[PDB]
């Protein structure tokens, strides 16, 4: 019982669509918007509107068609006038609305039964993670660790590189000096420092965001980074925490939202999927099967002889389960 | 106090904000050290794209803070 | 780049160090006693115990804290090392700075000695190290001097120390690039590189010979490393934490070190079984000076984050973990460091806690202390001396010396506009006008240059305040007494540093618009 559709593009709404795809390919989240559908609180807001399409995809008669998600796409609008026009937008930033704004949601939702200390939602414990960002003083030798929580990482990017060697850096101790010394509060002074972010609670959904874009200071522009950037169908991660238990959990490739275009101002957003161990691409309407091969050989570019250049932009990396 | 930001190399650079400081503002900051207009920017922090409107008390951003900047990639 | 107008409030006379000493000195020609403190003031002390006021004078031209300092020719001339980006050159006898080498690019952390050549040299974050000849930074007869800076290029990271043998044929280098680089100082070209630790070098000694080397790592351990066979030769973990300070006999037989941990052990490098401990400070040690007078050292100095600087007598090692030491036998007092502020909504007063956890409430406007308010609770008072105003920040402050220091800075040094009456300044009978609390301070500091005339009309800075002027990035340009002013020659100064936004208020008094 599998069902690949497209999605009808409303006029530059491809940056809509493709997170759609890849959030429907995420099981978790799907089957859990699926499981909202059902409750049917009926007052129209986004998390509505996302379950109604979902439930439409899932529950349709044939395997393969197209829906046109102009119920959702109409909501979109109303609730966000930077989303209400024709204009090209991001698929990270709306990734990011959709994510919190059903967040938001369901932290309303699970507020008002108490009506009748905070509170973690279901899109939390598919997405959240948590970093510990540690700081070492190298004056006085006294190290700060402070959590951070995430939804995706957003990792820097470097030329012919692997999407593990820059989650590698992401995780380095970096040294904060000259110009970015740290203020330390024992020593009263800006000193050179350590700073190093590790993982210390790992998310369910691994979301990777990367940071494909270099701004030019003098030429007061910035351009869009299509370097070979290659992705590998499995991550070994490793977790730092307590050292009472120690995860070493291993994650899958599910979904890559990818940017087509040689530039970072306009481009077509399309998802590669990974379902039933074969790959499929998803251009709006169009679903079409594609052989792993072809799948991280055309996502990345070699030299400039590659037209429009299609790069790998989100990555979803699903826990072994 | 001194807040940090994950630059779009991976490079940190320490901001010198207030906890009454719009995101606006954090923006004016970072375009000093970075030259990256705010217009362009983009700020994450805690799983949450910081709205320019709202200042880092409301977004609980506390001394030692990473925001991670990011720009846009539009496609149709 | 852009200029800052800063300001300190303190009492004209500092005699005592307010936060710890980074690095001490020892005169045997004269028992005299040099500390380098952090709060950018170098002083001088008499070692003769029978003395009940040792304080000598204090040597005060550094604008942040003075991390090393090396005395020499043969007696006094003393050479500093600063966070100010400065090394500077002064008459030791006297207590005055001839020169200031603003060769350095970051914080200068330390200073290398090389007495049978009169040669020293400079290092820091910078990655740089500049050697120098005393005589001629000390020469003042000017014959054809042509002064090209003389530099040695291999360090890929900040340098946190240096050492020179007493010949001056080895010098070695210690950085948070965790091995150790060395080069012929009279020659500059390198020799080896010595890989062995895991962390940061804060501490670099060598022999008279420059055969052998001593290195106190962040990483806990001593190394004693063979020059000539270019690898360490012996490994000593004895600290908890990292080792930060280092001291050796004449000999070179036995090992001195302190570290973050706050104990001092005297070690055997021949057999490290036989380690003594001196005893355990009431703060982690940043440096230590011997007293060489006779051998074995009779005294050890030791200089820690705490503003007070204690000697401790050796003499028991020989008849002697139990300590040697309880209590130190000659002390030289220090006074308390303002280790946390707070400004409050008015932007003109702000709360204190010193390191004796004393509060004590400060006037920023008039430039003093208003109230002292004793060991009561700082977070509590904070709380209880709220403020229902709106003033825009105008001001920066900076506990990085122990004593307060207040920024001007031209973004927003004129962003506050107060009602007189608002700020004390009662006018009888005229109505309060609004005052930019900015201007007003600006128009006080520099009340004394005649290019200004009188002053802001309303109240006064005390006229011993340290007015300094430099740029945001770190290089200082002038510093003066707000009484200074008035002289020709500061005068001169004053109008090739100050910034054209000072001016425009100061001289052309065209006072901003709301
Ligand atoms: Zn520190």
């Amino acid at each position: 019982n599998e069902h690949y559709f497209g999605l009808v593009n409303f006029g530059n709404t491809c940056y809509c669509n493709s997170v759609l795809q890849a959030l429907y390919f995420c099981r978790p989240f799907r089957e859990n918007v699926l499981a909202y559908k059902a409750q049917q609180k009926k007052k129209e807001n986004l998390l509505t509107c996302l379950a109604d399409l979902f439930h439409s995809i899932a529950t349709q008669k044939k395997k393969v068609g197209v829906i046109p998600p102009k119920k959702f796409i109409s909501r979109l609008r109303k609730e966000n006038d930077l989303f209400d026009n024709y204009m090209q937008q991001d698929a990270h930033e709306f990734l990011n609305y959709l994510l919190n704004t059903i967040a938001d949601i369901l932290q309303e939702e699970k507020k008002q039964e108490k009506q009748n200390k905070p509170e973690l939602t279901w899109v939390h414990e598919i997405f959240q993670g948590t970093l510990t960002n540690e700081t070492r003083c190298l004056n006085c030798e006294t190290v700060s660790s402070k959590d951070e929580d995430f939804l995706d990482l957003s990792v820097d990017v470097e030329q012919n590189t692997s999407i593990t060697h820059c989650l590698r850096d992401f995780s380095n101790t970096e040294t904060l000096c000259s110009e970015q010394k740290y203020y330390c509060e024992t020593c009263c002074s800006k000193q050179e420092a350590q700073k190093r972010m590790r993982v210390k609670k790992l998310p369910m959904i691994l979301a990777l965001h990367l940071k494909r874009f270099k701004y030019m200071e003098q030429l007061h522009r910035y351009t869009k980074l299509s370097y070979r950037v290659v992705f590998p169908l499995e991550l070994r991660l490793f977790n730092t925490s307590s050292d009472a238990v120690n995860l070493d959990r291993m994650y899958d490739l599910v979904a890559v939202v990818v940017h087509c275009g040689s530039g970072p101002n306009r481009g077509h957003y399309i998802t590669i999927v990974k379902s039933h161990g074969f790959w499929l691409l998803f251009d709006d309407d169009i679903v079409e099967k594609i052989d792993a091969q072809a799948i991280e050989e055309f996502y990345g570019l070699t030299s400039d002889i590659s037209k429009n250049s299609e790069s790998g932009y989100i990555l979803f990396y699903q826990s072994r389960e | 106090m001194q807040i940090f930001v994950k630059t779009l190399t991976g490079k940190t650079i320490t901001l010198e904000v207030e906890p009454s400081d719009t995101i606006e503002n954090v923006k004016a900051k970072i375009q000093d050290k970075e030259g990256i207009p705010p217009d362009q920017q983009r700020l994450i922090f805690a799983g949450k794209q910081l709205e320019d409107g709202r200042t880092l008390s409301d977004y609980n951003i506390q001394k030692e803070s990473t925001l991670h900047l990011v720009l846009r990639l539009r496609g149709g | 780049r852009k200029v800052q107008v800063s300001y300190v409030i303190r009492d004209e006379v500092e005699k005592y160090n307010r936060n710890g000493v980074n690095a001490l000195q020892l005169d045997p020609a004269l028992n005299r006693l040099f500390t380098a403190g952090r709060d950018s003031i170098i002083r001088i002390w008499s070692v003769n115990q029978h003395k009940q006021d040792p304080y000598i004078a204090s040597m005060e031209h550094h604008t942040d804290w003075v991390n090393d300092i090396v005395l020499c020719c043969n007696g006094k001339t003393l050479i500093s090392a600063s966070s100010d980006t400065t090394v500077k050159v002064w008459n030791a006898h006297k207590g005055f700075c001839m020169s200031t080498l603003r060769t350095h690019k970051d914080y200068v952390k330390a200073l290398a000695y090389a007495k049978d050549k009169e040669l020293v040299a400079s290092a820091g974050l910078d990655r740089q190290i500049f050697l120098w000849d005393v005589n001629t930074l000390t020469a003042l007869t000017a014959s054809n001097n042509t002064v090209t800076t003389s530099s040695l290029s291999g360090n890929k990271d900040s340098i946190y120390s240096l050492a020179m043998n007493q010949l001056g044929t080895i010098i070695v280098s210690g950085s948070t690039e965790k091995v150790l680089r060395v080069w012929d100082p009279r020659t500059c070209a390198k020799l080896m590189k010595l890989k062995g630790h895991t962390d940061n070098v804060k501490a670099l000694l060598l022999n008279r010979d420059g055969t052998q080397c001593l290195s106190g790592s962040s990483d806990g351990t001593i190394r004693l490393w063979s020059l000539g066979q270019q690898r360490c030769i012996a490994t000593y973990r004895v600290h908890d934490e990292g080792v930060w300070a280092l001291q050796v006999n004449d000999a070179f037989t036995h090992v001195y070190s302190g570290g973050r941990d706050r104990k001092i052990y005297c070690t055997d490098l021949r057999n490290p079984d036989i380690r003594v401990l001196i005893c355990e400070e009431k703060a982690p040690v940043l440096k230590m000076e011997l007293d060489r007078s006779a051998d074995p050292p009779p005294a050890i100095w030791v200089a820690t984050t705490k503003s007070t600087v204690n000697k401790w007598t050796l003499k028991g090692i020989h008849n002697f973990i139990t300590p040697l030491c309880t209590q130190p036998d000659q002390v030289i007092k220090g006074g308390a460091s303002i280790i946390q502020c707070h400004i409050l909504n008015d932007k003109r007063h702000i709360l204190t806690k010193d390191t004796n956890n004393n509060v004590a409430y400060w006037d920023v406007l008039k430039a003093c202390k208003v109230e002292d308010l004793g060991k009561v609770d700082f977070e509590d008072e904070i709380k209880k001396r709220f403020k229902m105003v709106y003033v825009p920040n105008w001001f920066s402050v900076d506990l990085k010396t122990g004593m307060l220091t207040i920024t001007l800075d031209e973004s927003d040094c004129f962003a506050a506009w107060v009602s007189a009456k608002d700020a004390g300044f009662s006018s009888p009978d005229g109505s309060d006008p609004k005052l930019n609390l900015g201007g007003l301070l600006l128009q006080a500091l520099l009340e004394y240059w005649p290019r200004t005339h009188k002053g802001n009309g309303y109240f006064q800075v005390p006229p011993h305040t340290p007015v300094i002027f430099g740029e945001a990035g770190g290089r200082t340009l002038f510093r003066l007494l707000c009484r200074d002013s008035g002289g020709e020659t500061e005068s001169m100064l004053l109008n090739e540093t100050v910034p054209q936004w000072v001016i425009d208020i100061t001289v052309d008094k065209n006072m901003p618009k709301f």
